[PDB]
């Protein structure tokens, strides 16, 4: 939330 | 050539943590895809794109849907 | 080009 950058 | 472009979605919020380099987005937001390499042809997980208004920079490739 | 919805 939100995914891993 | 404008006609063979990607486009994509942004399925999140993405606020730029180098925002000189890249580009916000918000959820629901559409793109165009304009490389999936870095600057020297190599692969990466962030590409670069033009937005909704006109400015080009990297998003996270995991931050979109391509239509 | 493009045809989606709905993020609800």
């Amino acid at each position: 939330m939100p995914p891993t950058l | 050539d404008p006609s063979k472009l990607e486009f994509a979605r942004a399925l999140y919020d993405f606020v730029p943590e180098n925002p000189e380099m890249e580009v916000a987005l918000k959820k629901g937001d559409l793109m165009a895809i304009l490389s999936k390499k870095d600057p020297l042809g190599r692969d990466s997980d962030w590409w670069k794109v033009r937005t909704k208004n006109g400015n080009i920079g990297y998003i996270p490739y995991n931050y979109i849907e391509i239509i």
